[PDB]
């Protein structure tokens, strides 16, 4: 016998300031609310 | 949450649409022909079109022009440059006396520039093949580099770990924003004093090449002044020249005593520390006298902002403390008052916290007695 | 982005998209047996569900949506010990899409 496990997760801050940001192409969209993979968290590596 | 900040209570100046200054509005209430008087200076900062004008600020110690500049600043927020400066950072051993107000100017002004740069995204192989995830390319490499991506500008190693997907070349636009002093330091050092004729004469020449066409855009700062009332007279013999001048940004000065003698001449006295050929060249700025229903209803803000709720016989006590002897020992007797009642246990402070804590702190003018 | 982060662990892994080649696709389905320090392995929606995989594997944990019905259906016939965990955001949009799914899947097996 196998079952099923419901684990639900929250959100951040970063996240939530995004999302303030979005209201502020609809396929777009639908990408960043899982993971933010069109907008750079990261300050990357930028030679001066 | 950063508890430590002092001079806290500040959302903005709370000036109106209709040009009125709100008393009970962004928490600083109170000082409204100071306000009144900033509003044309941020709008003189704004503008960018006037520059190289002094303000002055007077009056009795305490009455929060650090709160007002720190209001101008977050008016003007992260994109227009605030330097501060005390008069006792001038003063150095091995830096010479004219070098920290010749670099004010120069590290006040800011500049945006906007660079378009390459990533080569090469993997494994002077012949080095960049290997990617489209294909590979051979290119001519310099002798001087010998020990994933690397840095082509005019070498980072690595990067995976299989035995960094993307095309050969690349491109992407670097937004920054540098101070000319900056610039001013990074031509002294390759990969301190600055002489006169680059960095007035080449470096305004190319800042000019780059705005010259599109590139960059210039955005002047605002250079906050303090301790002006004891700086030497050589030093205002070099702000002399420097308030005439067309490329100096805004200068907000700020005096506390009332009259003084000059540091050089130790003679002759002066209104503010300042001599007659300077304070003909500012803008006088003078503060009001505080009252005690302003003075509680500021520490009530300032309470009600920081942590503590206060019943009406401790803001009373703080009210008649701050009346007798300082402001700023009203000030400094919420947080051991608010100890204490997390000692005893109680939720507020009662008229007996407040009493036991001015029984064991003293006063300055109650210092003078004894 | 996966790649980026389960790197940094001390662990190392493979490939199974749908961009390799074929020979270079049959020369990893070659070498899965008794794997070293492996315990994830990377499948896909589209290019994944081709035909034959693992049966020893184990702990089917989901992370997107898929927005397409008849999905995870084809996860319970493939799985059918196995635990399905899957990434619920909590007071977003995202309990309806999953509502929207679950009534396309459900739509999908009853026709």
């Amino acid at each position: 016998k196998k079952y099923e496990h419901v684990i639900r997760c929250r959100l951040s801050k970063r996240q939530r300031c995004l999302y303030d940001d979005f209201m502020a192409i609809l396929m777009q969209l639908r990408k960043v609310c899982n993971h933010p993979n069109l907008f750079d968290p990261r300050p990357v590596t930028s030679p001066f | 949450t950063q508890r430590i900040a002092s001079h806290s209570h500040v959302k903005g100046l709370g000036l109106d649409e209709s040009g009125l200054a709100k008393q009970a509005a962004s928490g600083l209430v109170g000082q409204e022909n100071a306000r009144e008087a900033c509003g044309v200076i941020v709008e003189l900062i704004k503008s960018k079109k006037m520059a190289g004008r002094a303000v002055l600020l007077a009056g009795p110690p305490g009455t929060g022009k650090t709160a007002l500049a720190l209001a101008i600043a977050q008016e003007l927020g992260s994109k227009v440059p605030f330097c501060p400066m005390v008069g006792s950072e001038v003063y150095s051993t091995e830096i010479k006396k004219t070098e920290v107000l010749m670099e004010n100017f120069r590290r006040a002004i800011g500049l945006r520039i906007k660079e378009t740069k390459e990533v080569y995204e090469g993997e494994v192989t002077v012949i080095i093949g960049l290997k990617t995830a489209k294909g590979t390319k051979q290119l001519k490499l310099d002798p001087s580099i010998f020990e994933d991506v690397i840095y082509i500008e005019a070498v980072k190693r690595q990067g995976r770990c299989d035995t960094p997907k993307g095309d050969v070349h690349k491109k992407k636009e670097i937004i920054q924003d540098v101070t000319l002093h900056d610039l001013d330091v990074a031509n002294a050092r390759p990969q301190k004093t600055e002489i006169t004729d680059k960095l007035r004469g080449e470096i305004n020449k190319v800042v000019n090449k780059y705005i010259d066409q599109g590139i960059a855009e210039l955005v002047p700062g605002v250079l906050f002044v303090d301790e002006v009332h004891m700086l030497d007279i050589e030093c205002f013999t070099y702000l002399h020249r420097a308030l005439e001048s067309s490329i100096a940004p805004i200068v907000i000065f700020a005096s506390n005593r009332g009259n003084c003698v000059i540091r050089g001449t130790e003679d002759i006295t002066s209104p503010h520390g300042i001599p007659l050929d300077l304070l003909d060249r500012v803008m006088i700025i003078r503060t009001m006298l505080y009252t005690p229903q302003e003075m509680k209803q500021i520490i009530k803000i300032r309470a009600q902002t920081e942590g503590i709720n206060i019943s009406e016989e401790a803001l009373n006590h703080l009210g008649e403390i701050g009346t007798k002897t300082t402001l700023r020992y009203s000030v400094q007797l919420l947080t051991p008052a608010n100890l204490l009642a997390k000692i005893n246990g109680k939720d507020s402070i009662e008229k007996e916290h407040v009493e036991e804590i001015s029984e064991l702190f003293y006063d300055a003018k109650s210092s003078a007695k004894i | 982005v996966l790649e980026q982060f389960l790197t940094y662990h001390g662990h190392l892994y493979l490939r199974l998209d749908g961009s390799t080649r074929v020979e270079q696709r049959q020369a990893l389905m070659e070498r899965f047996n008794a794997d070293k320090r492996i315990f994830c392995f990377i499948l896909s929606t589209r290019s994944g569900g081709v035909g034959v995989n693992l049966t020893g594997a184990d702990t089917v944990v989901f992370y997107d949506s898929d927005w397409n019905p008849t999905m995870d259906a084809q996860a319970q016939d493939r799985c059918h010990d196995v635990h399905i965990y899957r990434l619920i955001s909590e007071r977003t949009v995202e309990e309806n899409i999953l509502k929207k799914a679950n009534q396309k899947r459900m739509l999908g097996d009853m026709a």
